């Protein structure tokens, strides 16, 4: 019922890197704090790693075991704006805005840090453990997958739409805005095909999986929870970030068709600013009664 | 999460295998002990509330200064004797966030039930006590309830409208173009929904003045109409919505519907336009028989005959239109173009269906005019006169456009008072009231008709709930044998009270000499047929009250033409939206959707079993799309034989049904005399 | 292939390392004996051709009247004793294509060059014979060319109206707003383009009726507006032409900019409506500062001091709007803004920029009003005075909406005839008629302005072509010394034209004793500085003319205020986009794009060589593109300070600048008194 | 040394069927004999099933197994346009020629035509047969794609190009010759990756992987010759086929570094026929003159 119609938006969002200039943006960024540019540059390391993991496992193992002509070619759209535009894009903003030599060291930390390894490595632990023909691990995949494009990159989208809804590095943020409308899409996307394997199953498996979903959930919320702090203190919005991560783990699950976990909050405005039943012929005699 | 969504929540918990719908008074009563009294605004005395709603720009002086102020306090006395509690958490939650009056930043409540009711009351009376006593009766019994604006208004200083139906006639001219898109923004400014006729308008390809194919057709005008009620808006608030009505034999009907198709062009498609389809009993002939049918563009038959083609007959001037050769037409088949109207029904629910036949067969005011188009619930059906818009400097030439005032019995309150007439007269003279007191300023054509016509729509509501409560199936025979005994009294007492506002006043509506009113027409199968219950079941239900008999309507047939009549128009039967949750009623006189309604509002879900619904009744509430359409037709056609104006009649259906089964419904509506058909509804 | 269009070809083949410039007159002389010879109805006399065309509705048979068909006979031998030969292709393709009479099936030509151009005498000369002979020579020399809409309808039966160019005042009211669109639906359909300020609409998030963020900006009425020009479109053939102008400080500035965005939604972006922005010298200085600039809100400015903000000066309370806490107001950055308007020019070439303050400081008729927006070819500057459309049953108050007739002096022919003075009166005299004539009974401020103000455009094209043709650049201080000496004798010829018109019928236009010209003021760069040529070059091309000196001015200025004026307006310089092929001109006074221009016709190929164009002056024809702007605005504002209406400045920019050289262009218009600038167009 | 300029020579080659209006052939397409629209629409039906499975299988499976982000980037892309673009141009340009049930015909057909099976049986078999960290079983999945790149589109595309060159149906024509665009460089990129892994063999396992080359070529080719005779015998176009497919096949095995096999033929000459403005912020100096 929906794989054309989503096509048709994948297609139409397409966009390169090129062509939104980077180097109006150290305009601004020579005039950010240590801390800030600090926390910039480990979010921007932490989407990165994210998102390699999601263009080189996430979307072509779905692909893989997803059946369906028009659903594979689809997902290998989702998968070429990962690997060809959006890897490209923050590689772009990367050696826009640091020296080679920082860079590298940035990439070393995130790298050894415990919260994004913890976060990264549970969602590859279950891309790695989809079975041939078996459309529960399939299921449990889609939920990594959709967690991560719609809740785990939020904490780190927070920042750069913080900046951009204030007039500060608008180049890398419009980027960044436009890698979150695809992320977003392909969340939606994901969720539907994972709706339609839920779908298919018996009450109790039912049950099940939701326990499943909301047990993931659990654990990487109370590692973000972890990982936002130990960015977002030495900057003072960690309370703020809190909120707008339970307002996309919403989303997710909504993506998902499950109720949300979380109380509606409000978010930070300053980020807001950023962000045919069946044709049957008369054939006579239904005209007289 | 609120005490009182908890406990509405509750109902869903089945215990002991039944809902617990006793939880529902707990969940009001929590909600107003917690919430209501708590954010109500309270005063030391009703004097002193009195002043500072007058004061502080809340109400309008001119009405309460009718009455000494003792006669007002004797009026909330009454509404406050009742002791009207609500039944059930929905319903209060209904009114005191539609209809209650809060303060100008909307965080408290001045206005209680007791309180709204009694300024209805108040100004529905226009200075006497007694009568704004019998009000206060009448709506805290709930056995009347005005509409969504009268309810909502009446009293209130930054009111809109008392009326929010509107129907318009456009002429096939850019100064009545233009002048109708002026009309509807204004309209929709005070918050009505106005039904535009396009029947017309020329189609596409037609020449103006000598340049031939140059007219856009109507899907112009429809873009204009659509772009206009996005405008205006109702400042913000709520979303402008307006209809479009375009007669089957015009020649834009199949761009007339593609407007409507999932895969139209965003230069053909429009988005809060609703559409109606004018469908005579020539189209479903021709259909019938298979034979291919004509669509016509209108200014040809207009420059033939000097008539348009809408305000000729059909049945009689289709072989006239097809054999003329300065007539341009071109070829359709009638049964694809129904089979076409279904599957846009079965696909978006549109258009509605209005069977013109149908509607003027019994139509009471055929010689002012013939009903050529619906509202936008397809309930109104008068007859309306084009209005011709001259050029600025020129004087134009103003006619009738349509507009009713709504007003909707409580027919499970009416029932167990045994106060058909009394609800009824008063109900007419409410509504009356509403139709005197309305003034609008930018519809001149609105506001003669109002003036003159003196057109009312008197609704019913809660049949499914009265029938499901009083152990009768909605589709089984005795449903409409109480339908058609309850909506003859109704008949026969708006009759009854237009005839003696006549008499009292002197005065009749326009053009009521010529009705079928003056000539005894109207009555005849009234004093041909008696309409008492069938059923001894049913005939106990009117027990200790008067069913009007033969001899019973003779006599006002007499008084009719001694007298005459007040209101062109009296009864029609509005879909009464959000005013069912507050009667704690069944919307219209449709059955229901859902057992238990299931809605979300802010981030809480919400749970509203239908009125009266419990174990005992269970399966008499059953549910609309389990239910025969056919069954349904005719229990509408039932009524409709009592209603001068039409039903809102929406079409219930299930996602198996094909559609030869919608066409089958609509061809079996057509058969057994509905007017129109509102909406096709999908499970 | 036609034998025309292939000789036509033959002037790119480069013959001795030439272009075969000499085969355009072998093209049209093919063109004429091959095609039009034979398609031209020839009748045995005049009179059966006259008796022919009255007859079957293709003339006006009032106009024809007025003379003795010896004295039509004696005009149409006028015409054709010049034996006139059109010099190019392109010019009799374009005549016989979009201006010469045809049949009703558009098979035949009734009009020949001579024919029209008597017809058009003979309706200018009003039953003077003289005079119709006089007009005769004026447009067979091709010294003066009506407009398009006067030369292609004047006469005719069937014909929209002689004026196109319309400025409409929309007040900030729905009845308003509902009347600017029944205007613009009205003047669109009569085939004229229509100017709209929305200035004095209030922005969007302002109070309807003390319901606050209910308006919905005038980004809402812009798409009224759009889909308004869309609906009234003329069979398509040329769809409705409409133009947006908004006040840089109204706060719906940046909403009004994103509807030309590329990356604009189909719920905002507006497709045939252009758009305008009028920028007074307050932002240019707020920009020059790098101040922080402030956008108001236009409700609350009427509101706090009685008068729309636009009504009022910008440079004098600004700073009062911003200390007022009353007055709601939004922070933006002018530079930013410049920014944006730059690069919304390059990527779209919109909107148009007015600079408010170099219009009114030279404006003649500030009495009445300030100039506050332009047309939609973004030249017509006069003042206007806003309607007050009130309810239907109430009177409207009727202000002042522009239009005024347009006209073009041959630049060329008029110097070699050496007959400024007898064309620029001849001119006056047509063009005064055109708006006596013109009776607009659909737009009640149009009527009442063109009866009041007799405003009238006297514009001139051919300025590159005579420059280039006389061996002089475009660029060059000489040109510039040309255009001062020649526009400056124009006015002064119009401005006596005018007062001699008013001495005779010895009336004035309204409130003209106000006016700076009754004052005296108007003319004091006239009487203190000589306006004669500088250069003997160009001194030598006004020969055999008198040139106005200080003393002549002097003598007509108290000639002015001794009789006074009878247009308030007499000089706007159009584009004149497809008269200037007929008149084998350059398009207006800005340089060409093209030295030789291919284009197009159906599945045809042909090539337009610039008039006179040659080797000999083939690098004198030098391309817009390929000169500095700066030089440009030099010479459009040495010609602007003759004009007392605007200029339509396209501004021709390469690939290579960027937003920066496109601000840098406008700021230095601005800086040398531009009044308009109207296209952004880049190669 | 060559990934960067494919990458960007991919990216910039990016186009979509609904570029080009289709409505134009509908005259050139109804005066073509029964026979003729017979072997058009068979010819397309066979190119969609082998864009197809490159999309679905072979394209994501070379990508899995080559190391390297912009390899793997690359590749990616290349994916995506084989079922996102190619195989949907196809459905375009049916869907505005022919009937549904005409449509629905052609593609049962595929199904049950030998040919069309047994070439994807072939080449899909040695795309599964690749083993993780086997670069001898990626050679020959890679020499499989170079051949279906290079070699087997070729009997189809014979016959869009033999009308284009003719002037007729030139608007799918133009579809039809942006597909060869994007496969002839498919083809010469994974030829190259190819070469690669051949490189870094002894002599003797080289003449095995020419042998293997060879041999996969020849029953390939005896199954194409077959191929053709089937489609083209009804509009007399089998020998000139044949022809251009020998044709291709060369440019197949040259692109893996292999001399030509075919001798030179005279091709059908039908055929060869059938082949913003830049934002600069303002200066204080430029508001003063
Ligand atoms: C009615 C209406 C008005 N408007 C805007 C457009 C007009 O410029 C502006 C004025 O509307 P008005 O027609 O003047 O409304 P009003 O007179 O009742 O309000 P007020 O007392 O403030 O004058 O409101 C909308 O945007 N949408 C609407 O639906
Ligand atoms: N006191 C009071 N009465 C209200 C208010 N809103 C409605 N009423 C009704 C209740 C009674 O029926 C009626 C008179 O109330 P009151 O003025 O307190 O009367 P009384 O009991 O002192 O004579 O007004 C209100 O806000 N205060
Ligand atoms: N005969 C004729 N003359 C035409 C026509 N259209 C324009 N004219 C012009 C040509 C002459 O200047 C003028 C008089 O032409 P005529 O009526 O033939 O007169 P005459 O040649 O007998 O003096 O009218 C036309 O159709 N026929
Ligand atoms: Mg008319
Ligand atoms: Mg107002
Ligand atoms: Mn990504
Ligand atoms: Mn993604
Ligand atoms: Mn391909
Ligand atoms: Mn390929």
């Amino acid at each position: 019922d929906f794989t054309q119609m989503f096509y048709n938006q994948n297609v139409k969002q397409f966009w390169l890197p090129e062509e939104i200039a980077l180097n109006g943006d150290l305009l601004t960024w020579k005039y950010l704090g240590k801390n800030e540019q600090d926390t910039y540059m480990k979010v921007l390391a932490g989407l990165t790693l994210l998102d390699t993991e999601q263009g080189n496992t996430g979307m072509p193992i779905v692909a893989e075991h997803v059946d369906g002509h028009q659903r594979k070619a689809v997902l290998n759209f989702m998968a070429m704006m990962e690997n060809a535009v959006h890897a490209k894009s923050y590689s772009n903003i990367f050696m826009t805005l640091a020296p080679t030599e920082t860079i590298n060291e940035v990439f070393e930390w995130v790298k050894q840090n415990k919260y994004l390894q913890k976060k990264a490595q549970m969602i590859v632990g279950l891309y790695k453990a989809i079975q041939k023909d078996d459309e529960i691990s399939l299921f449990k995949a889609m939920v990594a997958s959709v967690y991560l494009e719609s809740f785990l990159f939020y904490s780190g989208f927070y920042y750069p739409l913080y900046f951009y809804g204030q007039g500060k590095l608008m180049q890398s943020g419009e980027i960044i805005n436009l890698i979150l409308r695809d992320e977003a899409i392909h969340g939606v996307y994901v969720g539907l095909l994972a709706q339609e394997i839920y779908n298919k199953q018996t009450e109790e498996k039912k049950a099940e999986l939701r326990e499943f979903a909301i047990d993931l959930l659990n654990q990487l919320y109370e590692n973000e929870l972890e990982y936002t702090e130990d960015l977002y203190d030495q900057v003072g919005l960690s309370h703020d970030v809190k909120k707008f991560i339970r307002y996309n783990a919403n989303k997710a699950l909504m993506n998902l068709g499950f109720d949300p976990y979380f109380e509606e909050e409000d978010i930070n405005p300053i980020v807001l600013n950023g962000l045919k039943a069946t044709v049957e012929p008369l054939k006579d005699d239904d005209f007289y009664f | 999460v609120p005490k009182w969504i908890q406990l509405n929540n509750e109902i869903m918990i089945q215990k002991d295998g039944k809902f617990q719908f006793d939880k529902d008074k707990e969940a009001v009563h929590s909600y107003f002990v917690d919430y209501i009294n708590q954010n109500t605004v309270f005063f030391h005395n009703l004097k002193e509330k009195l002043d500072y709603l007058v004061e502080n720009q809340y109400y309008e002086e001119e009405f309460l200064s009718l009455y000494s102020f003792e006669d007002i306090k004797e009026v909330f006395k009454t509404a406050y004797a009742k002791k009207f509690r609500f039944p059930s958490f929905m319903s209060a939650f209904k009114f005191y966030n539609d209809y209650a009056l809060k303060t100008n930043d909307k965080k408290k409540i001045l206005e209680r039930y007791e309180d709204r009711i009694s300024i209805v009351a108040l100004f529905f009376a226009n200075g006497d006590t007694e009568k704004a006593k019998e009000y206060v009766n009448l709506m805290i019994n709930q056995e009347y309830q005005p509409s969504t604006p009268t309810f909502l208004n009446a009293g209130r200083k930054r009111r809109g409208e008392l009326v929010s139906c509107f129907l318009l006639e456009v002429n096939d001219s850019l100064n009545d173009i233009s002048r109708a898109i002026d009309i509807s923004m204004q309209l929709s400014k005070l918050g009505g929904g106005v039904s535009l006729n396009l029947s017309k308008l020329r189609a596409k390809g037609e020449a103006i003045k000598d340049v031939e194919n140059a007219t856009k057709g109507v899907v112009g005008v429809m873009k204009l109409l659509d772009n206009a009620f996005r405008y205006a808006d109702q400042m913000g608030q709520r979303q402008g919505s307006g209809a479009a009505y375009l007669n089957i034999f015009h020649r834009d009907i199949n761009d007339f519907l593609d407007t409507k198709k999932i895969s139209a062009d965003e230069d053909v498609r429009v988005k809060t336009l609703s559409i109606g389809v004018v469908i005579p009993d020539k189209f479903v002939e021709l259909a019938r028989e298979d034979k291919a049918a004509y669509v016509f563009y209108p200014h040809t038959i207009y420059k033939e005959y000097g008539q348009h083609m809408d305000e000729m007959d059909m049945n009689e001037m289709y072989d006239k239109f097809v054999d003329n050769p300065r007539v341009k037409k071109e070829k359709i088949n009638p049964r694809k173009l129904l089979e076409k109207l279904a599957m846009l029904r079965s696909e978006s629910g549109y258009p509605y269906i209005m069977f013109q036949d149908n509607v003027n067969k019994v139509h009471a005011n055929n010689h002012i005019s013939k009903v050529k188009f619906s509202n936008l619930c397809s309930e109104v059906l008068q007859a309306s006169q084009v209005s011709s818009y001259t050029d600025y400097d020129e004087e134009d030439e103003i006619g009738l456009d349509i507009s009713c005032n709504l007003g909707s019995l409580n027919i499970l309150n009416v029932m167990e008072h045994k106060s058909i007439e009394k609800t009824v007269k008063l109900a007419t003279d409410s509504l009356t009231h509403v139709s005197e007191t309305t003034d609008i300023r930018n519809a001149p054509a609105v506001r003669r008709a109002n003036k003159a016509m003196k057109s009312i729509g008197l609704g019913a509501m809660n049949l499914h709930g009265y029938l499901a409560q009083n152990g009768i199936a909605y589709e089984s025979p005795e449903a409409r044998d109480f339908a058609n005994t309850f909506f003859m009294m109704v008949n026969f007492y708006s009759i009854q009270r237009s005839a003696e506002i006549a008499k009292e006043k002197g005065e009749t509506f326009d053009q009521y000499e010529g009705s079928t009113y003056a000539t005894g027409e109207y009555f005849d199968k009234y004093v041909s047929t008696d309409f008492s219950p069938k059923y001894e079941k049913i005939a106990n239900l009117f027990e200790g009250m008067h069913i009007p008999t033969t001899e019973d309507w003779k006599k006002l047939k007499a008084f009719v033409a001694e007298h005459g009549m007040y209101h062109s128009y009296r009864l029609c039967i509005a879909p009464t939206g959000s005013i069912s949750y507050v009667q704690s009623s069944t919307a219209s006189v449709m059955p229901i959707m859902e057992r238990i309604e299931e809605r979300t509002y802010g981030n809480s879900k919400t749970y509203y079993p239908m009125p009266g619904l419990a174990s005992n009744n269970w399966f008499f509430y059953k549910e609309a799309y389990d239910m025969d359409m056919f069954k349904v037709v005719d229990m509408i056609a039932t009524i409709q034989q009592h209603i001068d104006q039409g039903i809102s009649f929406t079409l219930f259906l299930k996602d198996t049904m094909t559609t030869r089964d919608l066409n089958r419904i609509d061809l079996y509506a057509h058969h057994r005399g509905i007017k129109t058909i509102y909406y096709a509804r999908t499970k």
